[PDB]
């Protein structure tokens, strides 16, 4: 089930990495038995960092960034959205 | 696929 997480930048930034496709759209993939267009995902979480402390986990699939739907998004679109805020990030994630 | 750090 999707959930919303709020992350406040610390000195180590937010403390997580995102990996995913370069292109927009593409073949549907089932995540937890539900079909979605391709989703960028959390590929690493710094132990003790802001994302870790906020409950973000490696493998989390990213559905929204700062209230903007990023289903099927390009990597660049998701990077730019994560950096949109000066010190706060709100994610809608699906854990696997 | 591409990876970025935050």
């Amino acid at each position: 089930s999707p959930r919303v997480v709020r992350i406040v930048k610390s000195e180590s930034g937010y403390g997580f990495n995102v990996r995913g496709q370069v292109s927009e759209g593409g073949q549907l993939r089932s995540i937890n038995g539900e079909l979605y267009a391709p989703l960028q995902h959390v590929s690493a979480v710094l132990p003790g960092g802001a994302a870790d402390r906020a409950g973000v986990r490696k493998g989390d699939r990213i559905l929204e960034v700062n209230g903007v739907n990023v289903e099927g998004a390009t990597h660049k679109q998701v990077v730019d959205l994560i950096r949109a805020g000066e010190k706060e990030l709100i994610l809608t994630v699906l854990s696997v | 696929s591409l990876e970025s750090c935050f």
